[PDB]
């Protein structure tokens, strides 16, 4: 049970803006230009580190 | 030649409608959205007066031979305002914000719109479609969100008089992007010509909540929980 | 980082499995934007009460601004202009009007003045585009024309996004108005437009473009060709702006007539429908996985 | 010209109905809530430019 746990809130965590537009790399990139991506998505690199 | 006669009842577990239009197997999902409580105080009105919208509508309804046909939207509701105007018949479904002189008691000559409104006004928006009124129960939900009004609806078959001790899901029907501020609406009725009748509804108000929803394996609601009615409940909430 | 390696079995990289083409899945409509209709009115109303339009259901080109004019201030706030081409948007809200030059820098998000507190305010979260455009040839008036009018004065301030049109004597004094004289003004005033003006005087017309996202299935884009449908491949697709690459197979899951994509319980994509023909798709990741190198020592 | 101000009921309408400012920024206070704080004192400097 503990380790099903631990599995699914690390899976769960992954849906977490953090502070950003979106959760998703995808449509930061194809929405954003280089300069301004950047800033978006550093805030999802720390909260998944 | 109208009487309306108001009395309280409860709502028990009515009024539960999809959140969204994303399908789920077989899950439990929290929700928070705006929700009629369980076991509530509805009005019911027996037979027109101008009611309150507040932040959203539960409408039922158990009349036969189509007595009831659509509702009225506004602010004003004179000569100042844009107003939503739902009108059902035989064959289709008119919608338009048009800018109505309605006049001081509408309702249907059965067919001209004179009984209603004098006239119309300067409007852009319009809409028809296939009629929404189609031993019965017909329920509505209506609400007004972020430059959208929202109908959601249900039909059912019904064997007693009062609510029934059941469950069951409002699908989404029609959304619209009208864009103005309601807050008062009324109910229309047509009249055979002036013969004396008879009619009665139930009227309910949404407030934000959360819910549990249950989703079997096709995708249909088949159960909920209120999470702030009881203990027991808030403890199924957090489990 | 050592050239000798001792006997054992070592985990050193991943591999995954590489696509093999795209696909690109729109639904088909050819109506056009009312872009052009919406600009060359030869008449625009004044900033205190701005045109608002509602666009949806057409192919939106953004070539036709391009050949339009060159335009004096153009600029994208949530979205880049260069990608604006191949993005899929719910509705589309215009406003025009006309201003003075000089003010254009008023027509920002968290920003303060005359014209952005008591004509027009925009949201904090503003997503769309500014355009400002030099008007002078055709909304200037050898003798001075009027028509065009700004509010000067409000009692409260304003919300972003509402129209205020009710006129009546502003009062700037304790003492009811009931008059003109004593210190009671008139918010509305014409603006003044002649060809002897020069540069930050003349009129400028404005249009603002709102756009939305993450609500019901996308109306406004067609500027870009579909292509076929493939099956049982690793492939990169693309459902009217939800992308992604997996593999794409036949689903018997009963969606409800109103629905379109489909969740699990770690809340991802799993389903989709074909927007072309009503048929549900499965999606599934290409493989991926770990590669480990089994060596005796290299003595 | 510098003018210090303390030990008096501070008003800010005054300024609301004095005239149409052309700039008016505030940096470490938003202005609507500047009329319900409390100061230490207030240092006013006044000038004319271009
Ligand atoms: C509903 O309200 C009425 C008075 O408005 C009150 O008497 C009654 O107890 C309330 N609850 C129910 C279930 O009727
Ligand atoms: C019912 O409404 C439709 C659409 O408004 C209209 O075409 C039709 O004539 C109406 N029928 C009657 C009997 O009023
Ligand atoms: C409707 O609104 C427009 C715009 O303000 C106005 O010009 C017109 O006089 C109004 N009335 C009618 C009947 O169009
Ligand atoms: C789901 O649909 C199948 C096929 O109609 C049916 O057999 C099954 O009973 C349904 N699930 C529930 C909970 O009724
Ligand atoms: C707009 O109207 C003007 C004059 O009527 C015309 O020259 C022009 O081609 C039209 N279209 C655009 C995109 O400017
Ligand atoms: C707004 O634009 C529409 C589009 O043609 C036009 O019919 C209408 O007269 C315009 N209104 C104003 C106030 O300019
Ligand atoms: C559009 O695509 C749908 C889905 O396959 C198809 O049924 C319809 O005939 C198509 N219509 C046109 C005009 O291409």
């Amino acid at each position: 049970n503990h380790n099903a746990q631990a599995l699914n809130t690390l899976v769960k965590q992954l849906s977490s803006k953090f502070g950003a537009i979106s959760s998703v790399l995808n449509d930061i990139l194809s929405r954003l230009d280089p300069p301004e991506a950047e800033v978006q998505i550093d805030r999802l690199i720390t909260g998944r580190l | 030649l109208i009487t309306t006669t108001q009395s309280y009842t409860n709502s028990f577990t009515r009024g539960v409608y999809y959140p969204d239009k994303v399908f789920r197997s077989s899950v439990l999902h929290l929700t928070q959205d705006l929700f009629l409580p369980f076991f509530s105080n509805v009005t019911w009105f027996h037979a027109n007066p101008v009611l309150p919208f507040n932040d959203g509508v539960y409408f039922a309804s158990t009349e036969k031979s189509n007595i009831i046909r659509g509702w009225i939207f506004g602010t004003t509701l004179d000569s100042k305002t844009q107003s939503l105007l739902i009108v059902n018949n035989a064959t289709n479904v008119f919608i338009k914000v048009c800018e109505f002189q309605f006049c001081n008691d509408p309702f249907l000559d059965v067919e001209s719109e004179s009984g209603v409104y004098s006239s119309a006004n300067n409007c852009t928006f319009e809409y028809v479609s296939q009629p929404f009124l189609m031993k019965n129960l017909r329920e509505f939900v209506f609400k007004n969100i972020d430059g959208y009004f929202k109908i959601y609806s249900k039909h059912t078959p019904i064997i007693g008089r009062d609510f029934p001790q059941g469950f069951s899901a409002l699908e989404p029907l029609v959304d619209l992007p009208i864009g103005i501020n309601i807050t008062r609406f009324q109910t229309l009725l047509a009249l055979n010509r002036w013969t004396a009748g008879a009619a009665d509804y139930y009227v309910g108000y949404l407030q934000p909540r959360t819910f549990l929803l249950k989703y079997n394996e096709n995708g249909t609601i088949t159960d909920a929980v209120d999470c702030a009615l009881d203990p027991l409940s808030e403890t199924k909430c957090t489990l | 980082k050592s050239f000798t390696v001792e006997k054992g079995i070592y985990q050193t990289s991943n591999f995954r499995v590489q696509p093999t083409e795209s696909i690109v899945r729109f639904p088909n409509v050819t109506n056009l934007c009312p872009f052009h209709e919406v600009f060359n009115a030869t008449r625009f109303a004044s900033v205190y009460a701005w045109n608002r339009t509602r666009i949806s259901n057409c192919v939106a080109d953004y070539s036709v601004l391009y050949n339009f004019a060159p335009f004096f201030a153009f600029k994208c706030y949530g979205v880049s202009p260069t990608k604006l081409n191949d993005l899929c948007f719910t509705n589309v809200y215009a406003d025009s009007f006309v201003i003075k030059g000089n003010e254009v820098s008023q027509i920002a998000p968290g920003q303060t003045g005359n014209i952005a507190d008591y004509n027009y305010k925009l949201p904090d979260d503003f997503t769309g585009c500014v355009i400002a455009w030099n008007s002078n040839k055709l909304d200037s008036k050898h003798s001075g024309n009027y028509d065009y009018w700004y509010r000067l004065f409000r009692k409260s301030k304003l919300k972003p996004f509402e129209r205020d049109i009710s006129t009546e004597i502003y009062q700037a004094g304790n003492k009811p108005c009931k008059g003109k004289g004593p210190n009671c003004y008139f918010p509305l005033q014409s603006y003044g437009f002649r060809p002897t003006y020069g540069v930050g005087h003349q009129p400028y017309r404005v249009v603002v473009l709102s756009f939305e996202l993450l609500h019901a299935p996308a109306t406004v884009c067609g500027p870009k060709k579909s292509t076929n449908l493939v099956k049982n491949k690793c492939v990169n697709f693309n459902f009217n702006g939800l992308t992604g690459t997996g593999v794409l197979t036949k689903s018997n899951k009963k969606f409800l007539p109103f629905q379109q994509f489909g969740r699990d319980i770690v809340d991802t994509t799993d389903a989709v429908r074909d927007p072309q023909t009503l048929e549900i798709l499965d999606i599934t990741p290409c493989s991926f996985g770990g590669v480990s190198v089994i060596t005796p020592g290299t003595n």
